[PDB]
């Protein structure tokens, strides 16, 4: 009433990363096994540095 | 196949209404007499 | 006006078939028999 | 006709104050936006709740 | 990715990463390019 | 994945250049990210999405064929499977959805097995193993569809096609309006072989009262305007004549390059009389033959306009070329380019014109369509779809068109099988007894290309928002119980498959939901070739535009 | 599975040996990278402590139903 704009009120802050869906979690077990290829063919006496 | 004309531009003129008549069946006539000696020689099937 | 039976050729079965969506024509046979053959053949597949 | 009064005596209050009345279904915006956080609730109580 | 930024480290744009063949290439290389240096 | 790789050391490559296992998993990923879209859109509990454009214009889609055409992907790998979903529906016209969820999978599968150190000439051998020994299975375990006396074997048939979309309920109804209208259209060629024409029915946008009250026209349905509005708008009485024309009616200039020219100004108004006169005599011949519709592909300038209006013909411009072959070959006109004949002379003979009982102009929602009926040498068909909007009605013309080709690949191939993911559950126990027989390497291949069989039957669950497992545990146990049936019909436990609506594993035969053999024939073969060209790739040189 | 992939070794003629010949090999039986073949490790003398394995699986296990037991990502600024 004050303004002509009337902003729609949003839940949360500006910036904040996106919610529920399909692939949420996928996505840390694939960041997981990201990390976990990394450190793969370290294992060992015959692996590497 | 096409009406009858050289390979470079040319000028046709009409200085009377019943021309037309001739230019138009002289026209097909060239394509009809070339589809009659397609039918003498039995020619089926053409490649251009 | 050179146009004869002496310089055609003959074939038994001149079709063009619609094999699903890929179209084609394709000839069967030379009765010519001349002294070195030619051959032809298609390509098929799912990509390109 | 190309724009609008933009909601004339508007200078009263600053430009970053709004109002939101009852109309407009705005009490029904706020029980939406209760309603995108209390789904998150939704998968948190019990035992087999998720964190 | 899945559209959202896929990011482990810090810096992840900044630091590179090298493997296999070509890991081990750079290596010998690096070394004669040293020992040119020093042979002469 | 982890990090962006070095840039061409010591190599001197203008572009990138990347190698290893990375790019095999961005391509798993790839295979992934695009098939995310397709798996929520599988099977009747499937929903459909909507793609905007960025201009206001948006269309709701179900089937993966147009989706994956209109996004445009930058990622090669990803374009085989844009590709595949474009190359399913021309041959096939119906699985689009499952051979793009198929090939994901397979890689995906196969993914595991790359890193085992088996070479992807094994895994694909194994593969190939599978899917010749898998279409012998396909082709002792189907039926051919004259099946039994009733019909019911086509009104079946148009269920599988039409689930999954908005009209799915209304298939029921449905259901005899495609078999009525493929068996109206038929055509005879190759001395005895039956063909049918997909799209030769017309599909028109009509809005109104509703899709359960479609009313299904005994003939064709021409979309075009009437020229004039003072014309008689509805002919009756029996053998209405049709007359498909072709050639330019409205008057045009002379030769393409010629120029008029003339000395004595008093024959300079006849050349203008006979140019105006040339083409109204084609005009009186054709009333000569008392032609009551006249239908013509260009336009139709106003000098000819009066002489329909004064004989009370029906006169319609801006027809098509694909269509007017249609309408003389129904009404047993043939199409007319020119009027001419062997002789030197000019005429029209009444052989040209076709025969129709009745023609009527109907309008409907700022849609004026002529409904064509009554067509003596052959019947023809056409659908009049109403819905909501123009882009719900292009999820229904989607819907009709892949209908007909499901419904024309089961006249010509009555062999069909049951849906509900029954023949990919079979192979998954035949290919298990063949994997232990093989022996060596392949054994892995054979069974994880049976596991990713599985896909198909899971995904109608997990859709669902059901249990899948126990859904599939129960499948599994009447298939391993099939290999084992112990012939002597009592050979029971086969031709199952998930019921979504209930979740219950009854009979497909009794639900009324089939499919073609050929369908999965051409879907697994095109799924496998798509996972050869996937897999054989191991290095990636992306050259950037000059 | 992955310490015979290092050494080079196909996976596939490993990990068919191990499992049909657990019942001679009862409890000592592992993987050898010198004679390139499996034979018993307590001839080897190849030993290493239990404490190493309960922390293992306890910590992965503990891990792994960490984020198991998650379907959020809430991210500020
Ligand atoms: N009524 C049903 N009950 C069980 N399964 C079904 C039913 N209708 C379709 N399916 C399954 O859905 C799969 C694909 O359906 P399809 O009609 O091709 O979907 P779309 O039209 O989206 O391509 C088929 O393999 C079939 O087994
Ligand atoms: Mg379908």
């Amino acid at each position: 009433n004050f303004g002509s704009q009337t902003p729609t009120i949003v839940v949360l802050k500006e910036g904040t990363d996106a919610s529920q869906g399909k692939g949420q979690i996928i996505s840390n077990i694939n960041a997981c096994v990201a990390v976990q290829e990394a450190l793969k063919p370290t294992l060992g006496p015959l692996g590497s540095d | 196949i096409s009406p009858p004309k050289p390979d470079t531009e040319n000028n046709i003129i009409v200085n009377d209404y019943r021309q037309m008549d001739k230019i138009l069946k002289e026209e097909r006539a060239y394509l009809l007499n070339i589809c009659k000696k397609i039918k003498k020689a039995k020619c089926n099937v053409l490649l251009i | 006006e050179l146009f004869t039976e002496d310089r055609l050729g003959s074939a038994d079965l001149v079709e063009e078939i619609d094999s699903d969506g890929s179209k084609i024509v394709r000839v069967t046979g030379i009765r010519n028999n001349n002294a070195r053959p030619t051959v032809s053949v298609v390509i098929r597949g799912a990509n390109n | 006709s190309l724009r609008l009064p933009q909601n004339p005596n508007a200078g009263l209050f600053k430009q970053g104050y709004n109002s939101y009345s009852n109309a407009d279904g705005q009490i029904i915006k706020s029980i939406a936006a209760i309603r995108e956080l209390h789904q998150m609730c939704l998968t948190s109580m019990g035992p087999c709740g998720r964190n | 990715e899945m559209g959202r930024p896929f990011i482990i480290v810090k810096d992840q744009g900044n630091k590179k990463r090298q493997h296999g063949l070509e890991a081990k290439k750079s290596h010998i290389l690096a070394a004669r390019s040293v020992a040119s240096i020093i042979k002469t | 994945q982890l990090f962006n790789n070095s840039r061409s050391d010591t190599l001197f490559l203008g572009g990138e250049k990347i190698s290893g296992d990375d790019i095999r998993n961005q391509n798993v990923l790839a295979t992934m990210a695009v098939a995310n879209v397709v798996k929520s859109s599988l099977g009747p509990v499937g929903l459909d999405k909507m793609l905007v454009d960025d201009i206001g214009d948006f269309t709701v889609t179900n089937d993966g064929a147009t989706i994956l055409s209109l996004l445009d992907v930058q990622h090669p790998a990803g374009k085989i499977l844009v590709e595949l979903a474009q190359q399913q529906d021309r041959e096939i016209g119906d699985g689009t959805t499952s051979v793009v969820i198929i090939a994901s999978e397979l890689l995906k599968r196969a993914n595991e097995l790359v890193k085992n150190k088996i070479h992807p000439t094994t895994i694909i051998t194994g593969f190939r193993v599978a899917l010749r020994e898998a279409i012998r299975f396909i082709n002792e375990v189907l039926s051919t569809s004259v099946d039994t006396l009733g019909k019911e074997t086509l009104i079946n048939i148009a269920k599988t096609s039409m689930s999954s979309k908005i009209i799915g309920a209304d298939s029921d109804f449905f259901s005899n309006m495609v078999v009525d209208a493929l068996l109206a259209v038929k055509t005879q060629n190759s001395k005895g072989e039956i063909k049918y024409p997909v799209k030769a029915v017309n599909v028109l946008k009509a809005h109104g009262k509703s899709a359960t009250e479609s009313l299904l026209v005994p003939g064709y349905a021409l979309n075009c305007t009437v020229a004039s509005q003072a014309m008689p708008k509805r002919i009756a009485g029996g053998n209405v004549k049709i007359a498909c024309l072709d050639l330019n009616l409205q008057k045009a200039r002379m030769a393409m390059g010629v120029q008029i020219n003339i000395d004595d100004p008093e024959q300079l108004e006849q050349i203008r009389k006979r140019e105006a006169g040339i083409v109204l005599e084609r005009v009186k011949k054709i009333i000569d033959a008392g032609a009551q519709v006249v239908l013509t592909t260009k336009g139709i300038d106003d000098l000819c306009l009066k002489e329909f209006v004064e004989a009370k013909i029906m006169g319609v411009r801006r027809c098509k070329k694909e269509d007017l072959r249609r309408i003389a070959r129904a009404t047993g006109a043939t199409l007319v380019s020119s009027m001419s004949n062997l002789e030197g002379e000019e005429t029209f003979e009444s052989s040209y014109l076709g025969l129709c009982d009745e023609v009527v102009q109907a309008k409907f929602s700022d849609d004026e369509c002529i409904l064509i009926k009554g067509t003596s040498k052959h019947s023809s068909s056409s659908i009049i779809l109403r819905g909501a909007n123009d882009y719900s009605l292009d999820e229904m013309e989607r819907s009709l068109h892949d209908s007909l080709s499901v419904v024309k690949r089961t006249l010509e191939s009555g062999n069909v099988v049951p849906g509900g993911g029954c023949v990919e559950a079979a192979l998954n126990i035949y290919l298990d007894n063949f994997a232990t027989t093989v022996g060596s390497r392949e054994q892995l291949a054979i069974a994880e290309f049976a596991a990713a069989l599985l896909i198909i039957p899971k995904t109608l669950a997990v859709n669902a928002a059901k249990d899948s497992s126990e859904l599939v545990a129960k499948l599994r146990s009447y298939h391993a119980a099939s290999q084992m049936a112990k012939p002597e019909k009592r050979r029971s436990y086969r031709n199952y498959g998930l019921d979504l609506i209930r979740g219950k594993i009854v009979d497909e035969i009794h639900a009324g939901v089939l499919e073609p053999t050929i369908s999965k024939v051409k879907s697994l073969k095109s799924a496998l070739e798509a996972c050869v060209a996937i897999l054989r790739i191991d290095t990636m040189i992306t050259v950037d535009p000059e | 599975r992955q310490l015979c992939e290092n050494a080079g070794f196909d996976a596939i003629e490993i990990l068919n040996k191990l499992r049909l010949a657990h019942s001679k090999g009862e409890k000592w039986y592992g993987v050898v990278f010198e004679t390139e073949n499996i034979g018993d490790n307590f001839a080897k003398f190849v030993w290493e402590p239990a404490l190493v394995k309960i922390n293992a699986l306890n910590s992965a296990t503990e891990a792994t139903n960490l984020i198991l037991s998650v379907d959020e990502t809430i991210t500020n600024k």
